[PDB]
């Protein structure tokens, strides 16, 4: 999605 | 009447805000020190920290989990700035017309924002928005519900599954409408849900303005370097 940090924080 | 599920929702939203908002503002020490674009390094840090907290609140929201990872990401990316403006109000004070974080160093005023590199075009509507929001004098229950409704909006750019997003929002909206009639007394209650929804439209405009402001700041690399990687990812990318 090109959003690594947001995706990680979300998990 | 307020259904048990509705009460359940409110209780969750309150606790989630409590977990993600520290009224002591003790973490502000960690940020790069405010300098009086002198303010940009400190404010970029405050914004980035705030994005982290908004994410933490967002996970807590009922039904948020059910959304696919892509829909969660688009919702946060679009709404993060608006939530920060909304949440920021607890800090905000009518007396100074400034955001007050328990210390002079951490008290923020229009000239500080300007030092961040923001024009009055963003700032002036921002301060009016803060003023109008304060005037509502919302119950903490209303404040947390409003943040949740802001986040889970179906018309956000990039949303995959709008109907599912709309369904989560409607349950929160219905909880809000029902809460106000049940728990908010006249005359403060009058046209409260409509006034609150008008605040969400104000926020869309602020977000749209912020993006133009970011793009202008963003265009220069040296200014961009001052921002955090989270901030670049959420607003850039
Ligand atoms: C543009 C490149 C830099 C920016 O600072 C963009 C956002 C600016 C314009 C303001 C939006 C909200 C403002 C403030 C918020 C204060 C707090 C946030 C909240 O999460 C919190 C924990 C506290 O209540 C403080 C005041 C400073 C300017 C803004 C960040």
């Amino acid at each position: 999605k090109n959003h690594p940090m947001l995706m990680n924080l979300l998990k | 009447k307020l259904s048990e599920e509705q009460q359940h929702i409110i209780a969750i939203l309150l606790d989630a805000h409590h977990k993600t908002y520290d009224p002591t503002y003790a973490d502000f020490r960690d940020f790069r020190p405010p300098v009086r674009l002198s303010m940009l390094p400190h404010l970029a840090d405050l914004v980035s920290y705030s994005i982290q907290k908004v994410i933490g609140f967002a996970k807590m929201i009922p039904g948020f989990r059910d959304l696919t990872s892509d829909d969660q990401i688009v919702l946060l990316k679009s709404s993060a700035i608006e939530v920060i403006m909304l949440r920021s109000n607890q800090s905000f004070t009518m007396d100074d017309m400034s955001w007050d974080c328990g210390s002079q160093d951490y008290k923020y005023d229009v000239t500080d924002v300007s030092k961040a590199g923001h024009t009055l075009e963003l700032i002036e509507p921002l301060i009016k928005f803060q003023v109008g929001l304060k005037k509502l004098n919302l119950h903490e229950e209303e404040h947390v519900l409003l943040m949740a409704i802001c986040i889970v909006s179906p018309d956000r750019p990039g949303v995959q599954d709008a109907k599912l997003v709309e369904a989560i929002q409607d349950r929160l909206s219905n909880t809000l409408q029902t809460y106000i009639r049940c728990r908010h007394p006249p005359p403060g209650s009058h046209q409260l849900y409509a006034k609150m929804i008008q605040k969400l439209a104000d926020l869309r405009s602020l977000n749209e303005e912020h993006s133009k402001q970011y793009r202008s700041l963003s265009f220069q690399p040296e200014n961009s370097m001052k921002l955090t990687p989270l901030v670049l990812e959420v607003f850039g990318n």
